[PDB]
């Protein structure tokens, strides 16, 4: 079963999935809208949700931000936008004072208008976040609350779900429970401090997002088991349509990339297809997707199948460039001139010669030249960058000949000339520098140098020196 | 005292499995890119393959973004990019990692041989590989439901399993999963249970792979490598610099193949993270997974998976394996070849006016190899400014430099090479004498070390650049300090050919010529009569001569006398030196006695003087030889006149032969035999008759009628010194030449019936041609499988080298004449000389001792011995030494170049191996290849049986396959039952006494035998006779010691029987064991010692077992090698020969003995 060589382990694991009827791509296309509105609805009904929409577009006109950042459009222009974020905050500001029954009514119209929003998918995905590490907030106290029962106090969780449901914030179930003379009532005197101190958190999360713990879980959840819905059709419909990835794939074949890698940037070009895909307008599932994965295939091995990466519009370009020397190839009787293909490209023509270079691809290194030995191609490479020897013990030599030559001038005209220069020294100086180090300063220093170098110029102080010009 | 942090010189090395944070920890920065460079500046990409930030800076002291370019801003960090701005040589150093996804198996360590995650888990292969490719589930864990812990699953049964247990059993898949194996695993606890269950069943089944299985354990567990280890976490990537993009003539680039994997790796990585931030289905990060998996396995080793290709090119990349690897064979760059500066080489010519201390070398090429020293010298002595000027000077070719050149050349050595180097001979120092010409000139008289002829051979010079080369090269490569082969006493500076008929001819007496009869005071006046032409150069005639005698106590005798001698021996006796006697050169002086001259010379006068002999003699050889005429015409050559008679008569036979088969007398296959052997009869006839011809035709007059003597004809002078050509030569020149056999083998019974002073015609030459085309193939042959020989030799011996002085051991071998069939195929002297006894030797009368304990027996002490009968001395070996990991110069002998006792600290393996190996070329079961069956002590095909135990035996049970024999022991029992097949025709007797190792039948028998039933000195001599028959059947020299050392790297390992220490049937070193039980005698335990059995290992066999790592490497399969040795965390300490060769240090020997000893003394010390 297993011939190894992923290319059959891959084309058989996949060949096990059946294609799909032209309904059920309706069915899981359904299956997604429930899952995707459902998640939507969920944020709808999140008051931290509005409030932040609220706050970000009053940092929208505050030039903080701009409309692109926030909405992608709605439903649906700058006026638009601001009249249609201000019914937003209208149907808020109501809804927050009909608190005290009735509000339910508009609770519900307060989640349509702000369905009217398309979020930017960053957005969103801040939003979603925001809720789950909220959950993750509950959660914390929930098990603080239980272990230090439970765990630590030794008390049964049977009796510990009792007074939790439906209120785990007032003191009805702290204060009132533990005088009821249980096994484990008295037992809950120990971690009293500890319990109640952290219990801070978890009735202000009933403030901050303006629900009680019982709502807080409820919606989220259902959020969540809506994400769960949309990314099991989604993904089934991928894993149906594998195959016509392959298919797309083998054309790309010997353009430089492996084939399961073509088939993978084919993959996920078709799981792009998926996500961006709606069935409400009748266009046919296969061809739309073709042109995805396409896409994917092409743009990826434009971009990572060479050793040396070029941009795009150059390898089209080079592209350009082949085409005429197919045509012109027979038509000329030989092959078209360098420069001819140049005049039939519209760009400057002479970057022929330019884009010529660049496009051909490297050697291997490794490439065995002749007689099949070990001799390779690297290994006749030479280092260039390496200094000869004979040279090198010059460097050493010159070292010896300025330093005597040095050792013949004035001490302070040595000083001068080994400042001036960087002679035995960190970096070299400028003049104005040179005087501010001798304490005389300026033209002075300009000076000296030149009768210096006027002592070490003519032979017998020249003559060691002289030598060292080749 | 502090110890130390930074750089020391180091000792050992270590090797083992890398950690994640270990890898990271060479990694300067992790490569996010597959990226190379921009694409038109060529700086690199940040993060990528190549990269300043990561790896170093483009240019030296240079930052990429160009900010800081003074090199002065050193340990600087640049803000813009980070680079800190140092030479471009740290590209070549830091390396780098890649952060994985998906964790990855190692494979080196998954299809190794014996699969290490594989035998570690106790799991197959193909089940690991199924589970690495999701091909199935496997368990983890499984702790107590319905599961074992390495048991494996499917889908649906996985699923189910599952259904029925939530919690409390556990499964994964893919590289997660071996990991997870290999984490989980507790190796002590498996150790425990694995003692008791060993302890438990007695099965041998069980406990054998029970034992194996624990000691695997165990060691894996000392070795500090954890098993998660072997899946990779991280992966590290090699420098830039070390598989350059570097660019080339026409705007062309060059990279190895490391970038084509290296950079597939890190896009199928990041796709892989990619997909999970995507949250795809399962299938496609699995088979992303996959790929991820094959990109890696690429990277390490190709080949073990799909073979992947570079782009655009067929032929599959070079992956790591490969570049560590190297290829022809195995070849590791020490090994295959090295290039090395100052050298040089050219065609070589004679140069005769040389003296053997010395040869000639070109101007230029001297100018170009010496150029540094000339600088130095130019200026040292003030002619050059400086150096550049000293450079211009020596370009310009100034007339001064020559000069200067002589200076520097006068006392400075220079090394010469040839292509087929064997034996250490075929490198030699030389004195440089500078020529005009572009050849080398090389002194005659070392043409046979190297085996050159002057035919467009090519020799090679390389000059012994620091001053302890220059002494090292003159007292040890020197020419003169080797006179004599290191394989036998004999001298290899011999005289050649033209030297040889220089002094054949010169002493050698005609019948009556020019003086014949007179008498002459010295040799003096007997050469002055020689030139003036007055007396002939070979004569009968009586002279007086002086002749020393050294016999007295360090001190020559002088005698005078009238000698019985001839001119040219009078005029040659000026040569020889001082106290030989005039004896040695009053015979023909033919090639034998002339070596033996020399051979005399310096084993009484030393060395000095036999060099400046030898040297004497080429001078006189040649200027003799030319002196006299020696030509070649085509009447030279006489051929029977009785030839064609024999023909024809031969020739009557072969129809009456082919009557009798008309007649149906004789069969057809029985003809055939007659016929051939009344063909060569015929050949054998015309042979000795053109023989004796050519040879005593001469028939001259003296003062009567007539006489006869030896030819002076000029072929058989040249064949009858030794010269050049030979009686089977002649014989094709003369008279026919033999009967040649078709490629089949099958022998024509048409002869050739000429020869090539008469014309062959088509046939013949045609059916000769098969003959010298097989010659020349098994030769050229021949050549490869002495190579291969010696290269298995050296492999097998190489770092045994002398350590001890003396290991102080009674035991040896005893040594006898070796007396086959009919009389003395080899002398006791021979056998015994430059050895030293293992105890004092009698005479016949004893209480008188000739020899006392051990001494060198040289030339007096063995003539001393055979001046008495003694037919018997034992001699020590350095089979038998009593020194661990080496041999005692005092076991070894005294041969060498020099007849002095073997040095302390030469390395005696290797020039063991060399002198087996060299003669090689001149090898026609037997044969070659029957050296090569000894030496791999090869159990033969239809072998003999030697008898298990002493005492009667009998024939036991019937006929199935075998007939069972039953052996009876006088007093022990007799359990001793081998089961013998029957359709073999037995030997032993049914009625009779049978000792152990006696015949139970014929044929050829198994050394391993030999070892075990008949002892080990048995088997030693068995080897070594046997090898020697081999040799000597050819005509080649070789003394029994260096088979021997052979011999005993070939038992260095042995498997245990008793216990108290270590393991039952483990095959260990002899001298661990040996050093261990004489330790356990006393102390320790009082006596726990436990026996052994001797084992015999062939040659390719015991060169596998090496404690160096790095020496593996080498000569063995590389990959399979570090891996083993990297599981164990083996240290390799050195300590040999090949391993210092390889890591580029001083060899623990020679020279470099007194250093690797102060070391190895002060290490394991205070
Ligand atoms: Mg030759
Ligand atoms: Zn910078
Ligand atoms: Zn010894």
């Amino acid at each position: 079963g297993r011939t190894t060589d992923p290319v059959r382990m891959y084309m058989r694991e996949m060949g096990t999935v059946e294609l799909l009827t032209r309904e059920g791509e309706i069915d899981i296309a359904k299956r997604i809208e429930d899952g995707i509105n459902q998640v939507q609805c969920s944020v709808a009904e999140y008051p931290e949700a509005i409030t932040y929409l609220l706050e970000q577009y009053d940092r929208v006109e505050a030039e903080e931000a701009r409309l692109s950042d926030l909405i992608t459009g709605f439903v649906d222009d700058p006026e638009l936008a601001r009249e249609k974020f201000a019914e937003l905050r209208a149907q808020y500001v109501v809804t927050r004072d009909t608190i005290k029954a009735t509000a339910q009514e508009e609770i519900l119209k307060l989640s349509e208008v702000f369905k009217q929003f398309r979020l930017v998918p960053k957005q969103f995905d801040y939003l979603v976040n925001s809720m789950r590490v909220m959950m993750d907030r509950v959660r914390t106290q929930e098990r603080l609350i239980m272990k230090l029962c439970v765990e630590q106090c030794k008390m049964p969780k049977k009796n510990f779900i009792t007074l939790f449901t439906g209120n785990e914030t007032s003191d009805t179930w702290f204060n009132a429970a533990i005088a009821m003379n249980k096994p484990w009532s008295e037992k809950l005197h120990d971690v009293s401090e500890e319990v109640h101190r952290a219990l801070q958190k978890l009735q202000q999360i009933e403030e901050e997002t303006g629900l009680t713990i019982e709502q807080v879980k409820d919606i989220n959840r259902r959020m969540s088991i809506g994400e769960a819905k949309a990314r099991r059709a989604k993904k089934e419909m991928v894993e149906a349509n594998l195959r016509l990835v392959i298919s797309i794939a083998k054309k790309y074949t010997n353009r430089g990339l492996q084939f399961l890698d073509l088939i993978q940037e084919g993959n996920i070009g078709l799981m792009k297809a998926v996500d961006k895909f709606e069935y409400r307008r009748g266009y046919k599932f296969s061809t739309y997707a073709t042109w995805w994965i396409r896409q994917a295939i092409t743009r990826s091995i434009a971009d990572q199948a060479r050793t040396i990466r070029i941009p795009v519009h150059m390898i089209e370009t080079i592209n350009k460039l082949n085409r005429i020397s197919r045509q012109m190839l027979q038509e000329m009787g030989r092959e078209p001139t360098p420069e001819e293909l140049a005049e039939r490209m519209l760009m400057p023509e002479d970057k022929i010669r330019k884009v010529l270079k660049i496009a051909k691809e490297p050697i291997s290194m490794e490439t065995p030249i002749g007689d099949d030995e070990d001799s390779h191609l690297g290994d006749f490479i030479e280092d260039t960058t390496l200094e000869l020897p004979l040279d090198s013990a010059t460097t050493e030599s010159l070292r010896a000949a300025t330093h005597d030559v040095l050792a013949g001038l004035t001490a302070r005209e040595a000083k001068v000339l080994r400042m001036r220069f960087g002679i035995d020294m960190n970096t070299d100086y400028t003049l104005e520098e040179v005087g501010k180090q001798f304490d005389v300063t300026r033209e002075r220093i300009r000076q000296i140098e030149a009768k210096a170098l006027r002592k070490l110029r003519h032979p017998s102080r020249s003559e060691v020196l002289r030598s060292f010009l080749d | 005292l502090k110890a130390q942090t930074k750089t020391e010189e180091f000792d050992a090395i270590k090797i083992a499995l890398a950690s994640p944070d270990m890898i990271r920890s060479w990694s300067f920065g992790e490569v996010k890119k597959p990226e190379t460079i921009n694409y038109r500046t060529f700086k690199p990409e940040r993060d990528g393959l190549f990269c300043a930030r990561i790896f170093g800076p483009v240019k030296d002291y240079e930052c990429l973004c160009g900010k800081y370019k003074r090199l002065k801003h050193r340990g600087v960090i640049c803000e813009k990019c980070g680079v800190e701005v140092t030479q471009t040589k740290v590209r070549r150093e830091r390396m780098g990692h890649i952060e994985l996804a998906s964790p990855t198996a190692h494979i080196w360590f998954l299809k190794s041989l014996p699969s290490r995650i594989g035998l570690l888990l106790d799991m197959p292969l193909r089940d690991i590989e199924r589970v690495l490719y999701f091909e199935s589930y496997v368990v983890i864990e499984g702790g107590m439901t319905n599961l074992e812990r390495q048991q494996i699953l499917t889908e649906e049964q996985y699923l189910d399993a599952l259904e029925e247990f939530g919690d409390e059993f556990d499964a994964k898949m893919g590289a997660e999963a071996i990991q997870a194996l290999l984490k989980s695993m507790d190796l002590e606890q498996e150790c425990e249970q694995l003692r008791e269950e060993l302890n438990e069943t007695n099965s041998e089944t069980k406990r054998k792979k029970l034992t194996k299985r624990i000691k695997l354990l165990e060691a894996f567990v000392q070795s500090g490598n954890k098993p998660e280890w072997m899946i990779l976490t991280v992966l590290p990537v090699l420098p830039p610099d070390l598989r350059p993009l570097v660019p080339l003539d026409g705007g062309r680039f060059a990279t190895s193949d490391l970038n084509d994997l290296y950079r597939r790796v890190i896009n199928r990585n990041n796709r892989l993270k990619r997909l999970l931030d995507l949250a795809a289905p399962d299938i496609i990060v699995r088979n992303e997974k996959r790929m991820l998996q094959e990109a890696v396995d690429a990277l390490l080793d190709n080949g073990r998976r799909g073979r992947a290709i570079t782009g655009s090119n067929k032929r599959p990349l070079k992956s790591l394996a490969d570049m560590i690897k190297g290829k022809q064979g195995r070849f590791r760059q020490n090994l295959l070849g090295k290039r090395v500066d100052y050298s040089g080489r050219s065609v070589i010519t004679v140069g005769p006016y040389l003296r053997l201390h010395q040869c000639g070398l070109p101007k230029k090429m001297a100018l170009e190899l010496f150029k540094p020293f000339i600088y130095g010298k130019l200026e040292l002595r003030g002619l050059a400014t400086t150096i550049k000027a000293a450079k211009k000077m020596v370009e310009r070719e100034e007339a001064v430099v020559w000069d200067i050149l002589d200076e520097v050349i006068r006392e400075h050595p220079v090394l010469l090479n040839r292509a087929p180097t064997l034996h250490r001979l075929g490198i030699q120092a030389f004195e440089p004498v500078l020529i005009e010409g572009k050849a080398i000139q090389l002194h005659p008289l070392v043409c046979a070390a190297y085996n050159a002829d002057f035919d467009g051979d090519q020799m090679a010079v390389h000059v012994p650049l620091t001053l302890e080369a220059q002494l090292e090269a003159r007292a040890l490569m020197m020419s003169t300090n080797n006179i004599l082969s290191p394989a036998n006493g004999e001298p290899i500076i011999v005289p050649s050919q033209d030297v040889v008929l220089g002094l054949y001819y010169m002493t050698r007496d005609c019948v009556n010529a020019k003086g014949e009869g007179m008498v002459l005071t010295g040799p003096k006046e007997a050469e002055r009569l020689y030139r003036s032409g007055l007396a002939s150069l070979h004569a009968r005639v009586k002279v007086r001569i002086t002749e020393y005698e050294k016999d007295a106590n360090g001190e020559l005798v002088a005698k005078t006398s009238l000698k019985d001698t001839t001119v040219g021996r009078a005029i040659l006796w000026m040569i020889v030196p001082k106290g030989l006697p005039y004896s040695i050169v009053n015979q023909a002086l033919g090639k034998k006695a002339i070596s033996k001259m020399l051979n005399t010379c310096y084993r009484i006068l030393g060395l000095k003087p036999t060099v400046i002999f030898a040297d004497q003699i080429m001078y006189t050889g040649f200027a003799y030889a030319a002196r006299s005429g020696a030509s070649v015409g085509i009447d030279d050559m006489v051929i029977p006149e009785k030839k064609h008679e024999i023909i024809s008569e031969a020739e009557a036979e072969v129809a009456e032969i082919q009557e009798q088969f008309q007649s149906g007398l004789v069969t057809a296959g029985e003809r055939y035999n007659k016929v051939i052997d009344i063909w060569a009869a015929a050949n054998d006839r015309v042979s000795k008759a053109m023989m004796d011809n050519l040879q005593t035709e001469t028939v001259i007059n003296r003062d009567g009628q007539e006489e006869k003597q030896v030819s002076f004809n000029s072929i058989y002078m040249m064949a009858d010194s030794g010269a050049r050509g030979s009686a089977a030569q002649i014989r094709q020149l003369a008279g026919m030449r033999g009967l040649m056999a078709k490629p089949d083998g099958s022998i024509i019974e048409t002869p050739i019936t000429a020869n090539f002073r008469e014309g062959l015609n088509v046939l013949q030459y045609f059916i000769s041609t098969h003959g010298a085309r097989k010659g020349l193939a098994d030769t050229a042959l021949k050549t490869a499988n002495s190579g291969y020989l010696t290269r298995r030799l050296v492999d097998v011996a190489q770092d045994l080298v002398v350590t001890e002085d003396d290991c102080g051991t009674h035991e040896g071998i005893m040594m006898t004449p070796v007396i086959e069939g009919g009389d003395v195929k080899e002398p006791l002297r021979d056998r015994v000389l430059g050895r030293v006894t293992a105890e004092d030797v009698l005479k016949p009368g004893t209480a008188d001792i000739l020899v006392p304990r051990n001494t060198l027996l040289h030339e007096q002490w063995c003539d001393l011995l055979e001046e008495n009968s003694v037919d018997a001395v034992k001699v020590r070996s350095v089979v038998s030494c009593d020194t661990d990991f080496g041999v005692c110069a005092h076991c070894y002998g005294r041969d060498l170049a020099r007849g002095h006792i073997i040095n302390k600290g030469e390395a005696i393996g290797v020039i063991a191996a060399q002198s087996i190996g060299e003669p090689g070329t001149q090898l026609t079961t037997g044969g070659l290849p029957r050296v090569a069956d000894l030496f791999e002590a090869r159990r033969p095909k239809e072998p003999a049986i030697l008898a298990e135990i002493s005492g009667i035996v009998s024939f036991g049970k019937e006929t199935k396959g075998k007939r069972r024999l039953v052996i009876t022991p006088v007093d022990g029992s007799d359990p001793y039952e081998e089961m013998i097949p029957k359709w073999r025709q037995l030997n032993v007797f049914e009625g009779e006494r049978v000792e152990r190792g006696d015949v139970i039948s014929d044929g050829p028998e198994a050394p391993h035998d030999i070892l075990r039933l008949r002892g080990v000195h048995a088997v030693t001599r068995y080897i070594v006779n046997e090898v020697q028959d081999v040799y000597r059947l050819q005509g080649v020299k070789i003394n029994d010691k260096h088979i021997e050392v052979i011999v005993r790297q070939m038992l260095r390992k042995a498997t245990i029987v008793n216990a108290g220490s270590s393991d039952f049937l483990e095959g260990e070193q002899v001298e661990y064991s040996r050093v261990k039980i004489a330790n356990r005698e006393l102390e320790a335990n009082g006596k726990v010692g436990a026996t052994y059995s001797r084992d015999l290992l062939g040659i390719t066999k015991a060169s596998l077992a090496t404690e160096s790592f790095i020496s593996a490497a080498s000569f063995q399969e590389t990959t399979r090698v570090l891996t083993e040795a990297a599981v164990a965390g083996k240290r390799d300490e050195l300590r040999g020969l090949k391993e210092n060769v390889i890591v580029g240090r001083l060899i623990p020997a020679g020279t470099g003995y007194a250093y690797h000893q102060d070391r190895m003394r002060r290490r394991a010390a205070g």
